[PDB]
């Protein structure tokens, strides 16, 4: 194994590391609770690309079902740290 | 956890004038408990 | 790092002490047999083959080599 | 319908009872811990013990009385003496034929 | 404690008692039998200076 | 797997799950990022053509042979996350996973080992012992005559309430236990 | 020999005058002296028999089942302590007494001279194996189960004893010795025919043979622990000791009268391991295996040949001790979890670890792994099956393989994967359990290390 224990903190730098190489969304304007469809005006494509890349960068999928509700980076954050079971 | 036991539905069927009732039988009634008949 | 995490699992209490007990009175017999074994191999067995002398007639338990089985 | 919808009086089923909860180190024998305990040494003492180890030794030094190691030296002694005097080995008659009388046929 | 005990743990020689008596009741069947006894063809034998029996 | 599944999905949930599932077995062909990132915008631009569309007809007529040819050419050895249903190391830790409650069983000589974490455990077992009283009457109040018509559970409403039914979540044994 | 029966006997006086709460004790430890004292019959020659007086001789045939039933005794008292905690005392002395009475029956039928004599206690032991299914078993079943084993068995066993009789009026005498020095043979003829087919049935019924043996799943998923430990491991055996005894008289009939018996066992080893591929109880897949290797050893006995006779014996001790264990294990499951299905309880070796090395080493053993006695018995029958006739191994190999599958089924169903989320009450295993399952298989492994001890007369 030899893995590192990640944090909260790792995963949010890693989730809006992804996003700001999106260059769809303008990286002043996006934030950890900004959301996708109404705040940054994407569509449902754009999401599910997202997911995707959020998959890519953790190693590990998404199912559909969870998947397609994860609409903030700040969830996205939430259900990799449940799933992963982050302390801090 | 408990050893089945016989119940009410277990012990009638030995209750009848006979085991194995027919059609000729059915209407077949135990002797009286005290093996007596009513003068009528 | 202070990182130690509780490990759940079953207990190991009682497998334990049942193999302590099994090894405990398997070698409490076996230590003693196994000594009396090898005193008697060293000190007293293997009788060696001979012809029966003339007019002599062996007992029943003379037909065996070893100790223990004669 | 006033029935009680009850058919008889019983009991309930009682639950079943762990011998850990009232005595840890319950060894599974009896409820009462002494006699538990003793249970516990007089089966391992003369079944693994007394049993397992010195009857095992006794049938290991069982005395050959199948006669195995008998049946070598006299298989042995004939051996030698067939190749000796030139005999073949094992005959392939059991009984010699002078003892035996064969019915005559005269068909 | 002697006669406390006893009222006990006199039960436990019932099947020793048994078993010596089984081994009793065995030599007794034996005696029966003897009507060839060193009279076999292959063990038939001259008897020792101090021999009754050959076997028992 | 941790939200609850509808009666019925419908069609833009259709659409994006054929979208996923194409992506991925595309990127299955084209190993390489350049090659996949070129046929990930064609296969985009494909999929959006028909985007504006209105009638439902002719719309679920599409997505029919675009099942249709993804399962012709629905590359036969697909890439699988190793922890995924179908990955190498999907069940892997599975055995490692004892449940709480055989805690319950230890000898008293091992939990004279380890005395803080079974007194915060105790600590647990009466909040779950109180929380469960109230939580069987707030899901009995909370719900619809006739029983439930889908297995969704409510929040706490009150200020020490929990969430019914949330022993046997919170208390999962670990990703990786040992 | 009644150095072994009289303290038996006395098993029954010590149990009913023993202190309320010493039963058990002093039950196995007079049982483990009575073993020990039986040890010394397995001295045997090669020459005639161990003819200790007129009733009663031993044979390196007799001597290790008499072993195995000595050894049972003290196994079945420790399975039994569990489930009869609250059970009065006058029951629970019932009980015991029913097992003496049993052993008993055993070591006497096994020893017995004469032919009426053993038919007699071959028939007596009925009557405590039946008071045992019905009285103390579970389920409501378990009254129709004993019917079956009373009337299969006397259905088979009744013309047995007219054929019986019928010999001492011809030839004069039942006992063995006179029987297999004077032997006849016998004409091809309707007669002897009937006379064959009833001496036969009686001890084919009991096996089981394929086709009989539809009392047997019955029994032994109805009775208790004790019950289908002394079934599987000693009663199934006792149908192919008297088919031994009692083939000495058959020849040369058995030549062409085994056909019909021969094909419903080499056919019907294979339905019966076929049906343990698909089975929702664990006693009756064990009780199904039991059948199939049973079905083995009709056939090593009818082959009438010293490798099949040899097999026949160590096939049976063996099958008798893996059996029993088998059945030990399956009840300490049911009275954890009360229910005998065996997807119920699932992933048990994540809570129980031992247990779950037990139940490696018993599936080893049904496996028959070499140098296993298991697969001694089971390759000696296979050689003189093949002597018999080279086609014979297609059907066998066939068993070998479907024996593994099922075995390694019944494995991993119940050991591997992940554990019953809802089944919270599996508690730590009990040293009583452990001990037992230890006793069962330490005589095995041992056994393999002086293998002539258990291959019978004809080594
Ligand atoms: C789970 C467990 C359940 C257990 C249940 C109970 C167990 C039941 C089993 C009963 C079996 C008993 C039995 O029959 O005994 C067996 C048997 C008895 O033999 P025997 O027929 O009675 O005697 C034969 C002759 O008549 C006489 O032979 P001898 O007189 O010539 O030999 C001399 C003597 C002694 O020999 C010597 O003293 C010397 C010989 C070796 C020395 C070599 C040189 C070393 C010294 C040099 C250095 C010092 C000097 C110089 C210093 C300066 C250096 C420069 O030999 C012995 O005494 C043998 C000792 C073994 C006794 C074991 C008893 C078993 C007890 C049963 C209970 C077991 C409980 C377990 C616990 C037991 C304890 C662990 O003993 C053995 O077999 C021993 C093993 C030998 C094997 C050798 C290697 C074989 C490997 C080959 C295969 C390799 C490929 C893989
Ligand atoms: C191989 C040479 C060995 C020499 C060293 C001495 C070996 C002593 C063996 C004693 C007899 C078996 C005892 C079985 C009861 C175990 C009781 C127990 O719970 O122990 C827990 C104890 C403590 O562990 P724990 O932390 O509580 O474990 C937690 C879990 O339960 C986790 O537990 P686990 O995962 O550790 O499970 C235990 C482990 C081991 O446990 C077992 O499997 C025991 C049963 C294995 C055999 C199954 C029956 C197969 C037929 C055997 C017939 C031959 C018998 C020979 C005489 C035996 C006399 C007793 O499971 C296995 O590894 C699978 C074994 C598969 C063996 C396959 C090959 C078998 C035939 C090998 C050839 C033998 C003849 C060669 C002839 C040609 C060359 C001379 O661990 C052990 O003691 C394991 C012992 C190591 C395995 C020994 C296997 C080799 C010996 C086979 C029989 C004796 C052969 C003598 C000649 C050797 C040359
Ligand atoms: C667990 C971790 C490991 C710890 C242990 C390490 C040590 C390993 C040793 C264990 C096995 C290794 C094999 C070594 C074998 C050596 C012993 C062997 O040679 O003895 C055998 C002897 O074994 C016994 O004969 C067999 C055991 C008896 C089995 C009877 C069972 C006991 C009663 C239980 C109830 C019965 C139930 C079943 C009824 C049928 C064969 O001896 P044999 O060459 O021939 O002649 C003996 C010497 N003579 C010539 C003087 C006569
Ligand atoms: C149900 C689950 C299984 C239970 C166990 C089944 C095992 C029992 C099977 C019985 C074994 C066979 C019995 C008789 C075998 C003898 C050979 C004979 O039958 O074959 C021919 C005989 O021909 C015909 O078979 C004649 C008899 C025909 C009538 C018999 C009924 C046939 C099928 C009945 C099966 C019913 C079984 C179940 C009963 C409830 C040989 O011709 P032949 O040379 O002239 O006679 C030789 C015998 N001699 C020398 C005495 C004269
Ligand atoms: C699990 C259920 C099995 C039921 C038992 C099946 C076995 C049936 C065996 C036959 C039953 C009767 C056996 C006879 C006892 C042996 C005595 C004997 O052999 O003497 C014969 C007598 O033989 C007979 O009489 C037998 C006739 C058969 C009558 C009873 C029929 C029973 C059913 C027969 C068919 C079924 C048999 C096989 C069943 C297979 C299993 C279902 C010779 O008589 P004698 O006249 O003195 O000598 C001739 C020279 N003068
Ligand atoms: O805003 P969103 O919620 O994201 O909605 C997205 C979208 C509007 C596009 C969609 O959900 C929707 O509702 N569309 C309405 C009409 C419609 O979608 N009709 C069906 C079009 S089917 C299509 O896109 C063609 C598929 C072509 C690709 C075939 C795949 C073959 C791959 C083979 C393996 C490599």
């Amino acid at each position: 194994s030899d893995a590192p224990p990640l944090t909260l903190e790792a995963i949010k730098d890693r989730v809006l590391y992804v996003l700001k190489l999106y260059d769809k969304i303008d990286p002043e304007k996006l934030s950890v609770n900004s959301h996708f469809m109404k705040d940054l005006g994407l569509d449902s494509l754009d999401q599910v690309e997202i997911i995707m890349a959020m998959e890519d960068e953790f190693g590990f999928e998404i199912p559909d079902i969870d998947a397609e509700k994860l609409m903030c980076p700040q969830e996205i954050v939430d259900y990799i740290a449940d799933k992963k079971d982050v302390y801090e | 956890a408990r050893q089945w036991q016989p119940d009410v539905e277990w012990a009638e069927q030995f209750g009848g004038a006979v085991m194995y009732p027919t059609k000729e039988t059915a209407h077949w009634k135990p002797p009286p408990w005290n093996d007596v008949d009513p003068p009528k | 790092h202070g990182k130690r995490l509780f490990i759940i699992k079953p207990s190991g209490f009682y497998d334990r002490r049942f193999l302590k007990l099994m090894r405990f009175y398997i070698l409490l017999t076996g230590i003693p047999v196994a000594i009396g074994i090898t005193l008697v191999n060293v000190f007293i067995g293997e009788a060696e083959l001979a012809d029966i002398p003339e007019g002599y007639v062996p007992e029943h338990w003379e037909y065996f080599k070893h100790p223990i089985s004669r | 319908p006033p029935e009680p919808t009850i058919r008889l009086q019983e009991d309930p089923d009682p639950e079943d009872e762990n011998l850990y909860e009232k005595n840890p180190d319950s060894h599974g024998y009896d409820k009462d811990p002494i006699v538990d305990l003793w249970n516990m040494r007089v089966v391992f003492f003369f079944g693994f013990s007394i049993v397992l180890v010195l009857g095992s030794t006794f049938v290991a030094y069982l005395p050959d009385y199948r006669m195995q190691e008998w049946a070598r030296r006299e298989a042995e002694r004939l051996v030698k003496y067939r190749e000796a005097n030139g005999l073949p080995l094992m005959e392939s008659n059991c009984f010699d034929p002078n003892k035996i009388q064969l019915p005559e046929d005269e068909d | 404690n002697v006669l406390q005990i006893v009222r006990d743990h006199w039960v436990h020689i019932l099947v020793p008692v048994g078993f010596v008596f089984g081994c009793y009741l065995d030599r007794r069947s034996d005696e029966k039998l003897t009507a060839f006894r060193n009279k076999s063809l292959l063990f038939k034998r001259e008897l020792r200076p101090n021999e009754e029996v050959t076997w028992k | 797997a941790f939200s609850a599944p509808a009666a019925y999905l419908t069609h833009q949930q259709k659409v994006l799950r054929l979208y996923k599932r194409a992506l991925r077995h595309l990127e299955s062909w084209c190993v390489h990022r350049d090659k996949y990132r070129y046929f990930a915008c064609l296969m985009r631009a494909r999929f959006d053509e028909h985007k504006n569309e209105k009638d439902m007809v002719k719309a679920t007529q599409l997505l029919r042979q675009a099942e249709e040819e993804f399962w012709y050419g629905q590359h036969p050895q697909p890439y699988i996350f190793p922890e995924s249903p179908g990955g190498t190391s999907y069940e892997r830790y599975e055995c490692y996973k004892v449940p709480e409650w055989c805690l319950d069983d230890w000898h008293p000589s091992e939990k004279a080992m380890y005395p803080d974490y079974f007194a915060k455990r105790e600590q647990w077992k009466r909040l779950r012992r109180e929380s469960w009283e109230r939580e069987v009457k707030q899901l009995q109040e909370e719900t619809p005559p006739g029983g439930p018509r889908t297995e969704a559970l409510p929040p706490a409403r009150k200020e020490g309430d929990l969430p019914p039914l949330w022993w046997h979540i919170v208390t999962r044994p670990r990703e990786r236990p040992m | 020999m009644l150095k072994i029966i009289i303290p038996t006997t006395m098993l029954l006086p010590m149990t009913w005058m023993s202190k309320h709460n010493m039963i058990w004790i002093n039950a196995t430890v007079h049982s483990l002296l009575i073993s020990l004292i039986s040890l010394s019959l397995l001295n045997q020659l090669g020459e005639n028999s161990l003819n200790f007086s007129l009733t009663f001789f031993s044979d390196s045939l007799s001597a290790p089942l008499l072993v195995l039933t000595t050894w049972l005794l003290p196994l079945m008292l420790m399975a039994s302590q569990s489930h009869l905690s609250k059970e009065t005392t006058t029951r629970k002395k019932l009980y015991i007494t029913m097992l003496i009475l049993l052993q008993l029956f055993l070591i006497m039928t096994f020893t017995a001279t004469e032919l009426i004599l053993f038919y007699i206690l071959f028939e007596a032991t009925l009557v405590p194996t039946l008071i045992i299914i019905t009285r103390w078993g579970n389920q409501t079943e378990r009254l129709n189960a004993g019917l079956y084993f009373l009337f299969y068995t006397l259905a088979g066993s009744l013309p047995l004893l007219v054929a019986l009789v019928y010999i001492q009026n011809t030839t004069g005498s039942l006992n063995f010795l006179i029987i297999h020095y004077w032997s006849h043979p016998l004409s091809n003829s309707w007669s002897n025919i009937f006379m064959w087919l009833a001496c036969i049935m009686a001890f084919m019924v009991k096996m089981p043979l394929y086709g009989l043996h539809l009392w047997l799943p019955k029994a032994h998923v109805e009775a208790p622990i004790a019950g289908s430990m002394v079934l599987a491991a000693v009663l199934l055996k006792l149908g192919g000791y008297g088919m031994m005894r009692i083939t000495t008289i058959l020849n040369p009939l058995t030549n062409y009268m085994a056909y019909p018996f021969l094909m419903l066992s080499m056919w019907g080893m294979i339905m019966t391991s076929s049906i343990c591929l698909r089975q929702t109880d664990l006693k009756s897949l064990i009780a199904y295996s039991s059948v199939s290797h049973m079905a083995l050893v009709i056939v090593a006995i009818m082959i009438q040949t010293p490798w099949s006779f040899m097999g026949a014996t160590a096939l049976m001790i063996a099958h008798g001790l893996t059996s029993s264990m088998l059945f030990c294990l399956a009840n300490t499951n049911y009275e954890r979890v009360h229910s005998r299905t065996m997807i119920l309880a699932r992933g048990l070796q994540t809570l129980l670890p031992l247990m779950a090395t037990w139940w490696l080493v018993a599936s080893l053993t049904n496996l028959a792994l070499p140098p296993s006695i298991n697969l001694i018995g089971e390759l000696f029958i296979i050689t003189a099956s093949f002597s018999w006739s080279n086609i014979t191994i297609i059907l066998m190999g066939m068993n070998m393989m479907i024996t593994a599958l099922y075995s390694l089924y019944m494995l991993i169903t119940t050991q591997r994967g992940k554990y019953t989320h809802h089944i919270n009450n599996i508690k730590p295993s009990f040293t009583r359990e452990n001990a037992l399952m230890a006793l069962h298989i330490l005589p095995l492994l041992l056994l393999t290390l002086n293998p002539k001890m258990i291959l019978g007369p004809l080594y």
